[PDB]
């Protein structure tokens, strides 16, 4: 996360971190339930073997509430391809259930039609993760969050070198130096409605981070609410 | 209409008939059923 702020205790409790065989984080996720994590399909290509850490706010200090979970089943959207980055979504079923607690709780899944009319039309959402804090820099050792405005789909298309599909949406800033960045992929984009946070996006891709005239691109979770529901019953 | 104040619903609204995310029960308002309902920031 470039710009933004560190998440305080309990502020971003649905954050998950995918960690590789080096015990280093390479992608985020979103806690959906005791057994399910939402992430980006493209994240699955980055490490053959990975685990999920929940409850972590500082990767340099082992603190109360961190826990590690093995993945039992990976459910990757069958239409995802690196050619287009479309359908950038996967669900992970954990081997053992998460114990909710301080800094560890699920984001709500919205109902589709309502989410399209009521959440996607809000002014902003919140993205979080342990990604780079500058395009060329190192990943954050602290969990960060950032409020990003929803961006008009046509402005985003004009700004983009690549095709923006109906399974994506754009958020962030034209020129202000705040954006998600390498390492934040797979993590949560949530939208508040009356004191409740609903997962609306998955951090997907960007042309660099915080570039002038570029936005952040997110998997549009409303497009996949039925796919997610089917996956979590599989 | 759900188009006016979300039909007064605290969460979901359809046609008015309100709904809540799993883990909540309909009071309009939605009531948490546990200490860690979805979509809520956590307090010590
Ligand atoms: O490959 C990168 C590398 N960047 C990824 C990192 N940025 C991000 O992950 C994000 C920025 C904003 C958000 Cl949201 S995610 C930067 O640090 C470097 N970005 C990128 C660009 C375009 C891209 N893309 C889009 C459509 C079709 C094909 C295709 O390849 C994928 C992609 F990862
Ligand atoms: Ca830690
Ligand atoms: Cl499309
Ligand atoms: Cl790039
Ligand atoms: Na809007
Ligand atoms: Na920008």
């Amino acid at each position: 996360i470039v710009g933004g702020q560190e998440c305080k205790d309990g502020e971003c409790p649905w954050q998950a971190l995918l960690i590789n065989e080096e015990n280093e984080g390479f992608c985020g996720g979103t806690i959906l339930s005791e057994f399910y994590i939402l992430t980006a399909a493209h994240c699955l290509y980055q490490a053959k073997r990975f685990k999920v850490r929940v409850g972590d706010r500082n990767t340099e200090q082992e603190e109360g509430g961190e826990a590690v979970h093995e993945v039992e089943v990976v459910i990757k959207h069958n239409r995802f391809t690196k050619e287009t980055y479309d359908f950038d979504i996967a669900v992970l079923r954990l081997k053992t259930p998460i114990t909710f607690r301080m800094n560890v709780a699920p984001a709500c899944l919205p109902e589709r039609d309502w989410a399209e009319s009521t959440l996607m039309t809000q002014k902003t959402g919140i993205v979080s993760g342990f990604g780079r804090t500058h395009e060329k820099g190192e990943q954050s050792t602290r969990l960060k969050m950032l409020e990003v405005p929803y961006v008009d789909r046509n402005s985003c298309k004009l700004s983009s070198s690549f095709i923006i599909t109906q399974n994506m949406f754009c958020a962030g800033y034209d020129t202000k130096q705040e954006d998600a960045c390498q390492g934040d992929s797979g993590g949560p984009h949530v939208t508040r409605f009356k004191d409740t946070y609903f997962v609306t996006g998955i951090v997907s891709w960007g042309e660099g981070c915080a570039r002038k005239g570029k936005y952040g691109i997110y998997t549009k979770v409303t497009a996949f609410l039925k796919w997610i529901d089917r996956s979590m019953k599989t | 209409l759900c188009s006016l104040d979300n039909g007064d619903c605290d969460q979901f609204c359809h046609e008015v008939v309100c709904s809540c995310a799993r883990g909540y029960t309909l009071a309009k308002a939605c009531i948490p059923t546990g200490p860690y309902p979805c979509g809520k920031q956590t307090l010590e």
